[PDB]
């Protein structure tokens, strides 16, 4: 059972991913338009850098996230900013066409469109499989929303300053999610820890992507083509 | 530097 | 009469033009589509990006131009970048509709259009006043293409460093485009003096461009709509 | 920096 205090937790997270995660994709006509090397770019950089101010916003409604300091607030998403876009991109993933299906047939990105940009198989590959796996957990949206929110608010991420603050935070949100599914997850005896495990992946998934993000914006050719949000988030600058 | 993202948060 | 070192400048600056001024526009539609309050910011930011790439490319074929520092050539391209692109817009511009029309109706720009990307008509009346005036020059491509080198290759431009060869290679312009007028130009007596007084409207052009890129980007949620080429180019920063 | 400008100048 949960207190009225682990509900509007719940109610919080829910409400805060409705208002940034757009059902309807209408805002893609506004990015540069895909076109299916590098043919992709442009229209993804796009993507990714709304994607980004969706995270963003999607965090300053996190129950004590807006409390942590400018500091580690942009220690935290510039951490796993593009963890979490991958994460909530798992509701668009089909298991169908094993394609991240945003609206029309303009914006159904299959794992050749998405090799387009500059990333390899080496990335591609392993993204695909993370959403097959977790598509099969048949997560719940409150288990969605509270394991972005966990996602974002991991205490070991480079920068931190108040990790006991963050690291209360973010216990809570764990406790929050046992309890949930427990009561409410049918036959969810394993799925916390194959949910926790998922958070392991997204460490690599973030390796990797790292990597060949830095790669690619060493050539001014293929950075010139992304965006100010892109390069402030994904870049390695400090506070 | 960070000029959006300081922004962004408000 | 002309040598053929002054027929060759011609010939070097015509052909640098037609490399880079696409008359068919048919990348418009990889800008971020346009949007009929800063509704049409992300396609012009895109135009006005893609056109910087395309000066560029302009400015490496002028004669001499390569051979200045690579100091010098970013120092006239980042004080004369937004003024080329206004002189060659003049190609699209239409007396009739009082537009740039680049292609198709979804790439036809009125002053309606162009006032919804954070700059006002202090900056737009006395722009499309100048492409009138210039458009009634009728200037023939010999002297729009003269006239767009000659404006690029001025060693008053901050930051210039070889003030000599500069000047040595502007003022060879000019001579290039009297002797092209006396000679080519029917009742053209009066024209070079009317083309150098263009390029002081372009200074004055300059300068409220200038100004009000300085106050619109100093906003985060206007500059974040820029693209990278944008910010460094029409941005402060020094050699 | 620069870092486009430079590049794009070949
Ligand atoms: C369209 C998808 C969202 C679905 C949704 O929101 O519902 C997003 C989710 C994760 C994103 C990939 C992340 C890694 C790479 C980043 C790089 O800047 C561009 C290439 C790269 C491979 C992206 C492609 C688009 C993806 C697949
Ligand atoms: C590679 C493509 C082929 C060119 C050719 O074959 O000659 C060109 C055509 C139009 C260009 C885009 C223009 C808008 C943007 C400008 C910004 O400074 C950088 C990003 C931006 C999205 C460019 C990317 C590269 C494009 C898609
Ligand atoms: C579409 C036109 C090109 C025609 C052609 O190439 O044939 C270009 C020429 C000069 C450009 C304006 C320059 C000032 C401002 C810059 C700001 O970043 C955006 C707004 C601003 C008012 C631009 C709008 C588009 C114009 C009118
Ligand atoms: C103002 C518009 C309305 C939103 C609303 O009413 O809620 C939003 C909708 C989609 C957004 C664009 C998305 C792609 C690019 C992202 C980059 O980080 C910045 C530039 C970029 C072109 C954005 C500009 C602002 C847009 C056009």
């Amino acid at each position: 059972m949960l207190s009225d205090e682990q509900m509007q937790i719940i109610n919080s997270l829910v409400e805060a991913h409705h208002k940034t995660y757009d059902d309807s994709y209408s805002d893609f006509v506004r990015f540069r338009p895909p076109v299916r090397r590098l043919s992709m770019l442009p229209h993804l950089a796009d993507l990714v850098s709304y994607s980004i101010q969706k995270v963003i916003g999607f965090a300053k409604m996190i129950p004590g996230f807006r409390d942590l300091t400018a500091e580690d607030q942009i220690a935290l998403l510039k951490s796993s900013a593009i963890e979490i876009i991958m994460l909530r991109s798992n509701q668009s993933f089909s298991l169908e066409d094993m394609s991240w299906s945003c609206g029309g047939p303009d914006f159904k990105y299959c794992i050749n469109d998405v090799t387009k940009a500059g990333h390899t198989l080496e990335l591609l590959e392993p993204l695909v499989k993370f959403q097959v796996g977790l598509k099969k957990l048949k997560l719940h949206e409150e288990e969605h929303v509270l394991l972005m929110a966990i996602c974002l608010l991991s205490p070991d991420r480079p920068g931190v300053q108040d990790h006991v603050r963050i690291e209360a935070l973010q216990d809570r949100l764990c406790d929050v999610l046992q309890a949930y599914i427990r009561i409410q997850h049918p036959g969810g005896r394993l799925l916390y820890a194959k949910m926790i495990q998922k958070l392991a992946d997204l460490r690599s998934l973030n390796e990797e992507h790292s990597k060949q993000y830095r790669s690619l914006s060493f050539q001014p050719e293929h950075s010139m083509q992304l965006t100010p949000l892109v390069l402030e988030v994904f870049g390695s600058e400090v506070s | 530097g960070h000029k959006i993202l300081h922004r962004l948060l408000q």
